[PDB]
Order: C-alpha cells, then structure tokens, then sequence
C-alpha cells in the first residue's frame, strides 16, 4: 500500500521538472504465476509518442533510425545504442503481497476508506502493487499514447505488454 | 623454524666478541641466515614438551 | 567490593519504596529549595503510559503525600523531555523510616541483593533464555497523541554490542520512530530530541529470574525480580 | 562561533551578549568569546565550517538517496521522511551528477562529520557520591 | 496545527476501480485512482484525435513486425540460394548415406517441413535467440578482439622463444540455437539449444546436447532441422546431412525497432547481489508467502 | 635534481632502454654471446631484483 | 627437569640484576657527561677569556 | 633578469667527534642508593629502578673546555634546491580561482586533490607537507630560503 | 564471573602444532558462548567465515562476540583468559598493520593483503584457526565508512559504472600499507543501516538552523583560503542581517542537530576494545588497557 | 596436464627444443632415440 503513496509524492516532486503524471496499478493471477510473483525483482515502464518514439531519445530523430548494417564488427551500434536503450527504460517502486487477499477488505483494514461505485468483491490469490507514469509534453495529454510495462526476474527472463492510454483513462479523465 | 628454546635452556660457552658494525644494525640489516629477536622477556623458554 | 552510597529522602516518597530491594533515580528541579529530589522506578509508573489502568490506580492510591505530589508536578512540568532531568543512582538495600528516612545505595557491586521491577514495565525481545543476559533501562517517547506522555520499560537481552541492540530496538519500535517524524512535521515550531534513550545497568544469570507479588499497606502488586544481580551504571545514550 | 561573521548588527550584539553568560545552581559565569580582534581563530573556523558543510551536503544528498533507497521495499519511515523533505523544498524555493563528483560528495560529508566526533561526545570520566562543606574536596569513582 | 499529506491521504481514500486489457488482449490488470492525488489538482486536458490513433496502431504493427519480417527474410534467402545453386546441396553434417533410397520422398518431406515450419513461426524461434547475445555490449568488443586476433601474422621464432606463451585461440566447442520440425506428426520445436563441433576426420559438423550425448535426429527421415550460428550464419538441414548455406540478411529492419523489441537486459544492483562484477550470487531474496515473513 | 640529462636514453620506452635492456632485447634478434658493455646499466629487471 | 627449570629461572633473575646494575652505572656516567657538556663553553671563547 | 636580485641562506649539518677537557674534582655528584618500585601486569611484571643524582658546580669561572675536533662527513648535500613556500604556507590562496590554478600549475606545484582527514589535519594543524623523495645519494636536502 | 575459559582439542597435538600454538601465547581470539568449557571448533572465525555471503554479516557476527586473551598450553589443553574492564594486559599484533603510541584499537574481520599468501595456523584436518584483526582507530573507521559508502553508491547502478568506483573505493592505504575489503556484497543489514543513515541525514537537513545553512556562503564571500576554495569547488555544482535571531531556539535546534549527528556517527564508529601504552619497537607486541 | 607442463617448463632452453621438434618435415620417429633412466642431480647453469 505504502508504495502508491510514496510514488505519488515522488512524482509530485519530479513533475515540475519532467512532467510525468502517476498511474497506480494492481496485478493478480491473470497476470503472472505465483512462483514468478514471489521472486519479482524489477519493474520497468516506458512511454511512446503517437507517431512512435521514446522518452529518452531526441524527439526529432536519431542515428538509430538507420537500417541495421549486419556487419561483423558493430552489429547495431553496440555501446552507444545499448546505453540509449537502457536510458529510455525507467524504474518504479513495487511491493508484493504473497498471501491471498481481497482488495476492499485489505484497503479497509488499512487507512483507506474505499467507497466504490459498487462493492464488487475481487479475490486475488497473490497481489503486487506498482505505480507507473505516463508523460504529457505539456498539460495536453493524448489518448493515442502507448505505455509499456516490463517485469524482470533474476535469471534475466522478462515479459512485457503494451497499453493504450485511451483504455486506461477511458472514463476517469472524461469526467474532468 | 629452529628450536630456539634449546639454545636458551642449554649451557653455553662464554666467548667475548664484537661485530664490525653495531649488533642491532647487523640483525636489522639481514646479515645473518636466520634470526629470533624479542624485547623484554618471552616466557616460551619455560614451556617444554 | 561493593561501592556503598548514602542518601536522604523525605518520608512521603518512601512508603512503597521501603521494600529493601528497589531502584532509585535522581531528578533535577527548577525550584530553588528542592534542588534535587529522589524518585524510585515505581513512582515513574504512575505516569508511564505502559502501566495498565489497575496498577496506575494502585500507584495513585499509594503516593498521595504532598511532597510526592509536588515531585510529580515537577516531573510533568518538563516539556517533552525527561532524560535531561533524570539521572540513575543504582540499586538499594537498606532503609530506616522516620520523618526523614535514611537509605543506602550501591553503584558498583554484587553483594538478599535482588533487584525488583514492576510486572507492567518488563519486556523481552526474545523468548529463548540465553544463559548470560544483560538488562537495560529504556525510555520511549510517544508522539501520535496531542502531547507526549512517555513510555517506560526495563528489558533483558543477550545482546551486548550497542549497535546491534539499537538495530533490534529500531526494528521493534518502528511505530514510535514514525510517530517522532510525524511530530516533527505536524508541529514545526516544536523540536523533539529523540525517540528513545538506552541506559545500561546489568549483569546477572538468567536462571535466577523470578516472578513474585509484593504487598504494602495491604495493597497487592505484581512484580518481576532479578535475584543474583550485579549493578554497573552507564551513560544515558540516545538513539533514533 | 556561528554568530562570529554577523557581529556588526545590534541584534546580533545583544544576542551574543546574552549568550556569553551561564547560570547553574547558584553560580553565574561569563564564557569568553571564541572571537578575538574581530576575527575568528582557524580551529573554531574549521569546526564551524565543517558542521555547516555537513548540514549543507546532507540537504542536497538526502533527496537523491531517499529516492534511490525507496526503490527497494518502501516503508512508512521513508514516505514520511520524503514528505518532510518536500515541505522543506516547498518553503525554501520561494526565491544528474558525475559519479566521481558524487563519490567525492559522500566522502566529504562523512569526513566533515568525522572530525566533529572530537567535540560532540561529552565523555564522562567521574561520578561522585560524597559532599562536605569542604566542597573543594570530593570522593569519586573513576570512569571513561 | 496541521496534518501531514499521509493522514489526509489515507482519510480521503480511493473511489473508482477499472479493469484494462493490453493491446493484444493477453493480460488484464486493474488500476486504482486516489481522490487526493495531485493529478486531480493539475487540471490537464485530454484528446484522442483519430489520425494520431491511426498512426499509433500503424507504428504498433511496425513494432510487432520486427520478427515475422525477419522470418520472411530467412525464407527469401533460403529460396534465393536454392535457385542460385540450382538444386545442388553439398553434405555438411556427419552422417552416412544410402544410395538405393527413394530420394524423391525425402525431398517431398523437405518441402512439407519447409511449409510446416513457416506456419509455426514465432518470436520463440531460433534466430531471435541468435540475435539475443549479438545486441549486448560485450558482443561488439568480442567481435573486435576476434577479428584482430584471427587476422594475425604467424609469430616469429623470437616471440615463440621468449616472453608470453602461445596466445589462446578459439575453442572448437561452439554454441548454436536451433529449430527442428517433424513431419510424421505435424508438430514443431522452436526454442532448442545445442552444442556443435567440427569432426576431426572430415570437416563436417557434429551436433550434441549440452549434456554431451550425441544427437540422433539427423538420421530420421521425417525430420528437417534448422541451425543458426552466434555470428548470424545460417544452415538448413534435411535427412542425410545435406545442407543449405546463407547469411541472415537482417538489414531489412531499422536499428531502433530491433533494439526496442528485444535485448539481453543488463542488471543493476539490488539486495543480496554482489558489488564485485561476476561473483556468485547468494541465495535468492524471494520475499515469500509460504513462510512467515521475516522482520 | 633535473628530470634527466638524456631524454633518448633514460625513459622506460626510449631508445637506450629498448635497445640495451637484455629482457627487452629478447623481443628482437639477439645473439646472447656478445657482452654489450652497457647491459649492466639497463637491466632494469635485474637492478630491481 | 624441574630443577633444571628452577636453575634457569634463578639465572634469569641473576642476569637481569647484573645487566640492570651495568645499565645504572652506564646511565650515571652518561648523565654526568651530559651535565659536563652543558656547562663547557666552546674553545674560542675560553681561549679569548 | 627579473629586476631584483636574491641572496639565499642555507643550513648544513655535520657529524663530528668532540673532545673536552676538565679539571680534577671540578664538579661533584651526589648519588643515592637506587630505589625500586614494582608494577604487575597479567603475564609479566616490570620493576623500575631510579637513582636521582644531582650535580654541583665546584668551580668559579669555567672549569671545562670543549673543542669540536674532526669532520666525519657532511649529511646535507649543500645543494641549492629551493624551499617551497606552498609547503610552508599551504593555507594561502590567490583571490581569483583561475589565476591561482594557473600559478600553481606553472610553478610546478600540485594542489591537494580530495578532502580527507589527513589533508584537513595538514591544513589546520600542520604535518609532513611532502613525502620522502624516491631516492637520495646526495644526503639530506639543503633547505634554501631566499630574501 | 567466569574469569577463565578452558578449551580442549579433540585431535592429536603433534609437536610442531603445539610449538606453533606456544608462539601464539597472549594473542587475541574471540569466543561466542562465554561458557566455562568449550570445544576446539568455536575457537576462531573458521566456523562462521563464508566468502559467498556478506562481509557485513561477518562484521556483525564479529562485533557481537566476546574477546579473550591467550595463555600457555599443555597436552590437549589450551587456556583462554577473559579480560576484566579497566585492567592492564599484554597483546600481540595478529595482523601486519603498524601500531603507534597513544591511539585506540578496534576489532574487525580479516582483510586481503598484498601477497594474498596468508599463513595458515593450526590446520587440524578440515578445520583451521583464523584470528580477527586488531586495528587502530583511523584505519578501522575508514574501512567501515568506505564500506557504507560502497553500499550507498553502488545501489541502482549498472555493473559498468560501478566497476571503476569499486576499484577506487576497495583499496585502502594506511600508514604506508595497503588493504582490500574481501567481499562487500549488499546485505539486509546494510539496508537497515542505510535506512537509518537516510533518516538521520534528512532530519539534520531539516532541523538545521538558518545560520548553519548560510554560514559557508557568507564566509566564502568574506574570506578566501585553500580549505574554503576546496569546499566551494565541491559545492560549485550546487552554487545580509538575519531577520530572526533567537539564542534559546538556536540552542534547542543545535541540541537536536547534535543528537542527529551523534546518531549518524554511531553507524561508523566501532566500539573500542583496547587503549595502548607504548609499543615494542618490533611492532609485534604491545601493552594495553581493555575496555568493554 | 599439458597446461601445467607448459607453465612449469617455460625456461628459455626448453622452448628451443620444442621448436626443433616440429620445425622439420620428418616425424618424431626418425628424430628421437632413448637413453634409459636418469638417477642424480648436480644443479648449475649447466647440470650433470
């Protein structure tokens, strides 16, 4: 639970300088198995422009846009390009609850006085808490933006999948 | 490591002698093959096996 | 062997402390005529937040003397600080009662010499009984309420190296530390010093710890006892 | 020692005049100034500037390191600490790093606090249990 | 007297809860919204003009495009070099051959295997694993060192007599990643890892598992198998050890998308792992629920 | 107390070290039979030992 | 054997005492010489005087 | 020629074998029986023995003359290497930073690199401003000061 | 009190081993349980040393244990003496570190040294005797501080950037010697220490008074000296009458600053175990006072 | 074992013999001859 509050405060701090707004996520057994949820190490997220870009690269363009050379010496711009790729990824805080729980009861046992539109019970055999950011270049936020979520395990394996901002914000932003 | 305790316990022959340089310099400057130096009194001589 | 010491204290403070095995503390006071006044660990129980309601009622019933009540007024007058005003003397065993009482204290010795602790004030971080145990006196400050009433504990542990004990104390007292930070933010014009203070006085064998009851004026108290005890005073060391 | 550089203003003069004296159990003293001839001695200078330097370095370093450590299992202590830092930033501001410079900054912070260990710890050396009108004399137990 | 953000945060609480699927509808997860979040106070604006959406989906198609088009480039190389050789396959993998066999049926089985493998193409296939180490930082330095070391004059007697010993050369034991497809029952294997070596008697290849046992498939009539080297060289094999040779022409893709899709992600230090590089890691951290959590 | 009086003869990588030093000379064609007069002045390895 | 060790201990005491007596006599003469040099002015001044 | 001339002063040390001449009974020594005190540690015990002699001057004027006799050899090289005021006065700095850096570079002297308790102690209380040189055949360096 | 500890060797005592152990008399060895009789396994750190896991764990395990002195040995019997606080004792230097007159000592786990060819003591079967390091205060404080610096810097960085910094940090030079930390892997204990350090650092950052905040700026405007030039060079990347002066509030704020700095210091300063009198000129033995 | 022998015998004279063993066209058979077993040492720049 504490991860959401801390990440909200940290993104409040960093918003004045890099203009990312925070998004709070909870994941359950439909996402990942219990074994990999118990040994979770790293979570990573990235934002993409509508036409297809990244947060770290220069928006106009980059030498990476050139075709791959398939040469013997430098396959794809090894050191500089790898540095750029690790630059564009960003890390976020996470906390995992390995014991099974239901959201509403757990939140009410915490200080949060949850009052949903309906008291829909949800049962999750294991829960991980995570907060991600999506950037808006100014106070205009485009629904066509795509978001990336990466999970990393110690052995180097990883899984990722993409979201459309219009789905995440489909009604919450529509009210405002 | 030699049995220095044997040297300390056993009787000796008394020979007056003087090194060319100062005695402490000859030991410190590594001129001898093997050395054992102690300050004060090492009780090791009193333990025998 | 033992380093004997001698104090005078007025009758009002004595009657419950009069049981031979007790622990005594010296308190400073701003009032000019009672420059110093002597308080036993039991008397701290009347104000300690850890003490349960019934034991607090008993302590309020016993210590009704005017001098003792003035001593408690001086204690409560202190703004959010007590260790700046409290100093530890050690264990005592001898008393002569009267309009002004005489008692002796030992500041270093192991010459019955049992040291008495109230059952409310006693805790251990470990249930396993280590053969060698140290015992410490700690004061902990609560901060989540409107104003700071202090907590009092006497604890036994097998840990000797100080930083390890501070680590375990931080682990168990995280709520108090967060409360201290909350006090610092919520009332910025006020500046608390510490979350708690550790002080060392203990050398005893764990097989000689007893549970017992104690009586005074036909009023009954539950206490925990250290029997084959030795006293070694130390510095009030502050932790966060 | 801190006031040593602002000693011209009348308010500072009155404050340091008040600070000169100590009263303690019927005795009153005047503690002589650490400043002489309008300047400050090198030893007091280095002590004071070391304390100021460690405070200053902590001020900047705290944000980066609370953010970095909170990437692990975050706790209530961390979030309330970060809120306190946020409040400080809010009230102060009204008007990346090189790794070698970073390591130099941490080394400087710790070396500045490290020399302060000389004065901060008021080690006890004696405890007393006896007194007489002979007050010139006393019997004590040795400590330290 | 004022409260901290934490207490008013916990009091205000949350009131909404929504479920969102990913683009491919592979995974579904929930999002929470806090009423006290600064995100509400900022009062930013939102719009989803359709042209931007169309651009976004087209770019997403180009993103998933990276591996399938590489598979198709592999197809194009196979067919082009088959035409260029004109229907001649030299033997490359060590196995005996029989003359009095109806080679037409095994040719037809090769056709069926080629058809079947392509239908089951996926990111799990061999060539993605082959590019996986090629992209990392160490690959460029290793390739530079290897090219410098192999392009070296024979040492003079002077260098051999004095100073350093003969500088270590490359090992025979190579690492390959492979796809194997079986036609007798239509099923494929796509994520194989295999050991390789060059036979001393004749320069043909020998294939072995990482356990050291000699591998059997090369004899089986119903199987055709796929190999790729760690320097992106390509082989296709049909029963009888007869092979087709080409190099994977990965130049059809932009470097940006190729690096975006996949790379052997490098780690950063976390609780428990060594500060010195390359040391053996202690037992995994594994915050667990099978046990009472430590405190 | 100047740095050197012969820049081409003093430094580790200069002419007179690489040419004369018997341990460095072995990297090049070297008939060991000839007693080079200045061999004892440039065997840095021997001198360090 | 214990009598050997006892003789060794007694002789250690004797060596220490005799060496300390020699040390004290040398220290006495050394301190006397130190005082005598602290008094004595250089040659040229006394020759002039 | 910078337009001013310098005169240097230099200190050189010599090791010599002095001889002294004394008059008979020109000074008297008063000595005691040596007194011994006992000290007892864990594994060993140490005895301290002292003999507090005092001397009286038994002669008017001077009764003891000494002449420095023989030059054994010189320890100082008698060279002309210059004392570094940057070592003698490490605290002082030029007001503008860049000109100070350029002077320190051009003069062939090095400013300290990083803050450490040894550097702080050197600046505040004074210590061995320079390490030992790599080697020395020409004795101890002759510290040359210039006016 | 258990003023004596007896330890019994189960293995046979060859003449060479017993002579070697006789040379070690009056050295320092730790004992976990303080019990009157102890087997030969617990004598030394060999039971607990494990290069796979943290040097921080070994540091904690060592600092928790008790200290004893050595006494002369006999057949199958080795005698250990526990020191009493305040008395005077003789100790021998176990490590190669130089010892100087009038400075304190601390106990720390062993360190890698130049040759790496550490001498082996009493290698009885698969068991071995290993001694802790007795170190004078500056070196021990420096190494513990630099280990904490390793932990605080290395976090959330790739191995490539960390690689140069660790080679800069791991090597310690102290009084003409060189040393290296064996295995500085992050551990949960280091994370707890770092959490406490972060809390204390933020607290001192917050509750520091305005004069303390602005002091170095004013003096850098006023004066100019090598120390101030170095301080500004450090702070250059980061770079009037006070409207309020209040002696009592300043006193209270500085007292809070002292409790914070006192707490932050405890993370580094290991507890003293010995204070020395003058040392034998061979640097092998010294006479010291023991503290607990 | 070959690595160990290569490390131990890295004296100057040994590598010359290794060069001579394989610098000629002929096989080892024609090049070598056996002298039985050796049983004393007397060390030096040349040993007996």
């Amino acid at each position: 639970m504490e991860t959401h509050l801390y990440s909200d405060l940290a993104f409040e701090a960093r918003f004045a300088d890099d203009e990312q707004l925070p998004l709070h996520l909870v994941l359950d057994q439909e996402v990942l198995s219990n074994e990999e949820a118990e040994t979770l190490r790293y979570v990573y997220y990235r934002n993409v422009d509508s036409a297809g870009r990244s947060t770290g690269r220069a928006p106009g363009g980059d030498e990476d846009d050139a075709p791959a050379s398939d040469d013997a010496e430098d396959a794809v711009g090894g050191d500089r390009a790898f540095d750029r790729e690790r630059r564009t990824w960003q890390r976020a805080c996470f906390r995992v609850l390995p014991r099974p729980l239901e959201l509403l009861d757990y939140l009410r046992q915490s200080g949060l006085t949850v009052t949903l539109e309906k008291e829909q019970r949800v049962r999750m055999f294991y829960a991980v808490f995570t907060t991600l950011g999506l950037r808006c270049p100014d106070n205009r936020l485009s629904g066509a933006q795509t978001l990336h979520l990466r999970l990393v395990w110690p052995d180097g394996s990883y899984r990722d999948w993409e979201f459309l901002a219009r789905d995440l914000l489909r009604e919450e932003m529509e009210a405002n | 490591m030699e049995n220095w305790s044997a040297l300390e316990l056993l009787p000796k022959v008394g020979i007056p002698t003087d090194f060319l340089t100062h005695v402490k310099t000859s030991a410190g400057e590594e001129m001898f093959e093997a050395l054992r130096i102690y300050y004060g009194d090492d009780p090791e001589r009193y333990n025998i096996h | 062997q033992a380093l004997t010491a001698r104090f005078f204290v007025p009758e009002g403070l004595v009657e419950f402390e009069a049981q031979p095995g007790a622990l005594l503390i010296r308190m400073e006071t701003g009032c000019d005529s009672p420059r110093h006044l002597y308080i036993s660990l039991y008397l701290l129980g009347i104000r300690a937040s850890n003490v349960s309601a019934s034991t607090r009622c008993l302590l309020e019933s016993v210590y009704t003397a005017s001098a003792a009540r003035a001593a408690l007024q001086w204690l409560d007058l202190g703004p959010h600080l007590l260790h700046r005003r409290l100093e530890t003397l050690g264990c005592v065993k001898t008393v002569s009662l009267g309009i002004t009482s005489l008692l002796t204290c030992v500041m270093r010795g192991y010459l019955v010499f049992a040291l008495m602790i109230p059952k409310d004030m006693y805790l251990t971080w470990e249930e396993t009984r280590g053969r060698l145990q140290y015992v410490y006196l700690i004061i902990v400050y609560d901060y989540d309420g409107p104003e700071t009433r202090p907590g009092i504990y006497v604890l036994t542990s097998s840990i000797a190296h100080w930083q390890t004990l501070v680590d375990v104390a931080r682990g168990k007292f995280a709520r108090e530390r967060c409360s201290f930070v909350n006090r610092r933010i919520t009332r910025p014009r006020q500046i608390p010093l510490c979350t708690g203070v550790i002080q060392k006085l203990g050398w005893c064998l764990a097989d000689d710890i007893h549970t017992s009851f104690l009586v005074h004026k036909e009023l009954k108290l539950s206490v925990v006892r250290l029997d084959n005890f030795s006293v070694e005073l130390g510095d009030f060391r502050e932790f966060v | 020692g801190l006031f040593s550089l602002d000693r011209s203003y009348e308010e500072v003069k009155a404050a340091v005049q008040q600070l000169q004296t100590i009263t303690f159990r019927d005795a009153t003293f005047t503690i002589p100034d650490p400043v002489i001839d309008q300047h400050l001695l090198i030893d007091m200078k280095t002590a004071c500037l070391s304390m100021s330097m460690v405070a200053n370095l902590a001020s900047e370093l705290t944000m980066t390191y609370v953010r970095k450590l909170a990437l692990e299992d975050s706790s209530m202590l961390l979030v309330k600490c970060q809120e306190l830092l946020m409040r400080l930033d809010r009230e102060r501001s009204v008007g990346h790093v090189s790794p070698d410079d970073e390591i130099a900054r941490l080394s400087a912070l710790f070396v500045m606090l490290r020399q302060l260990d000389d004065l901060i710890r008021e080690q006890v050396v004696f405890t007393v249990c006896d007194v007489s009108p002979d007050n010139k004399s006393a019997t004590c137990i040795f400590k330290g | 007297d004022e409260v901290a953000r934490t207490d008013e945060w916990k009091g205000a609480g949350v009131s909404r809860l929504r479920e969102v699927w990913d683009v491919q509808h592979r995974v579904r997860l929930r999002v929470l919204w806090y009423v006290n979040s600064f995100w509400r106070s900022r009062e930013l604006s939102y719009d989803d003009h359709e042209v931007e959406l169309y651009r976004a989906l087209d770019a997403y198609r180009a993103r998933i495009a990276v591996e399938y088009v590489l598979i198709r480039a592999v197809r194009d190389e196979i067919y082009a070099v088959l035409r260029r050789d004109g229907g001649a396959l030299p033997q490359r993998f060590a196995c005996h051959v029989s003359r009095n066999m109806s080679w037409r049926v095994v040719w037809e089985l090769c056709r069926h295997a080629l058809a079947l493998w392509m239908d089951w193409a996926d990111v799990r296939s061999c060539i993605i694993k082959a590019l996986t180490p090629r992209l990392s930082r160490g690959a460029a330095a290793a390739a530079q060192r290897a090219r410098r070391q192999r392009e070296r004059s024979a040492p003079k007697p002077q260098e051999l007599l004095f100073g350093p010993r003969n500088e270590s050369g490359p090992p025979a034991e190579q690492t390959w990643y492979a796809d194997v497809v079986r036609c007798v029952r239509a099923q494929v294997d796509l994520g194989v890892e295999v050991r390789a070596a060059r036979c001393p008697r004749t320069g043909l290849w020998i294939v072995r598992d990482r356990r050291g046992r000699l591998r059997r498939w090369l004899s089986q009539p119903e199987v055709c198998v796929l190999y790729v080297t760690p320097d992106l060289d390509f082989y296709w094999v049909l029963p009888g050890g007869f092979a087709v040779s080409s190099r994977v022409t990965l130049h059809g893709l932009a470097q940006r998308a190729l690096r975006d899709r996949f790379q052997n992600f490098e780690a950063v230090l976390a609780r428990g792992m060594h500060v010195e590089a390359g040391r053996q890691e202690p037992e995994t951290p594994r915050v667990s629920g099978r046990r009472l959590p430590f405190d | 107390f100047a740095a050197t009086h012969n820049p081409w003869a003093s430094q580790a990588g200069c002419l007179s070290d690489v040419l004369y030093n018997t341990r460095h000379r072995e990297r090049l064609g070297y008939n060991s039979k000839f007693y080079s007069p200045c061999a004892q002045y440039f065997n840095t390895e021997e001198i360090i030992a | 054997l214990d009598k050997i060790l006892n003789v060794e201990a007694m002789h250690t005491v004797l060596r220490a005492l005799k060496n300390t007596a020699d040390a004290m006599e040398r220290g006495l003469i050394h301190s006397f010489l130190q005082t005598l040099l602290r008094k004595a002015p250089p040659y040229f001044v006394v020759q002039t005087l | 020629h910078p337009g001013f001339a310098l005169t240097a002063v230099r200190t050189d040390t010599f090791e010599v074998d002095m001889l002294l001449y004394s008059g008979k009974s020109c000074t008297s020594v008063i000595i005691n029986n040596p007194i011994v005190t006992k000290e007892e540690r864990d594994i060993s015990t140490t005895y301290h023995v002292t003999q507090n002699i005092n001397t009286v001057d038994m002669g008017l004027g001077y009764t003891s003359n000494t002449c420095v006799a023989y030059v054994n050899r010189v320890r100082t090289d008698m060279g002309v290497r210059v004392q570094d005021l940057f070592r003698v006065f490490p605290m002082n700095v030029y007001r503008h930073d860049e000109v100070d850096r350029w002077i320190r570079h051009a003069a062939g002297v090095e400013r300290p690199q990083l803050l450490d308790t040894e550097t702080i102690s050197m600046l505040t209380f004074g210590s061995m401003s320079e390490r030992n040189a790599a080697a020395t055949v020409h004795g101890q360096k002759a510290a040359c000061e210039l006016i | 009190m258990e003023a004596n500890i007896f330890c019994t060797f189960d293995h046979k005592l060859s003449i060479a081993d017993v002579g070697k152990l006789t040379k070690l008399v009056a050295a320092v060895v730790p004992i976990p349980q303080r019990l009157h009789l102890i087997k030969h396994y617990q004598l030394g750190l060999h039971q607990f040393v494990d290069h796979t896991r943290g040097y921080v764990r070994l540091r904690g395990l060592l600092r928790n244990m008790t200290l004893t002195l050595m006494r002369r040995v006999e057949g199958n019997q080795i005698l250990l003496h526990v020191p009493t606080h305040g008395l005077l004792y003789t100790v021998l230097n176990t490590g190669p570190v130089t010892w100087e007159k009038g400075d304190a000592l601390c106990v720390l786990p062993p360190l890698f040294h130049g040759p790496l060819a550490r001498e082996n003591l009493l290698t009885l079967g698969q068991w071995e005797l290993v001694l802790p390091w007795i170190v004078p205060m500056p070196l021990a404080l420096e190494i513990n501080q630099r280990l904490l610096i390793m932990g605080l810097f290395s976090l959330d960085r790739s191995y490539e950037e960390v690689k140069a910094a660790v080679q800069q940090l791991q090597t310690i030079t102290f009084r003409d010697a060189t040393f290296t930390i064996p295995d500085p892997v992050i551990d949960q204990h280091l994370l707890i220490d770092m959490k406490t350090a972060c809390l204390s650092m933020s607290m001192v950052a917050n509750l520091a008074s305005e004069l303390t905040m602005t002091y170095v700026r004013k003096l850098a405007l006023e004066d100019s000296s090598m120390l101030l030039v170095k301080c500004q060079e450090l702070l250059m990347r980061l770079d009037a009458r006070p409207q309020h002066v209040s002696p009592d509030d300043e006193i209270a704020r500085l007292s809070a600053l002292f409790v914070m700095l006192r707490q932050l210091d405890d993370l580094i300063r290991e507890q003293v175990v010995f204070t020395v009198c003058d040392v034998s000129p061979d640097n092998k033995s010294a006479t010291c006072i023991f503290k607990g």
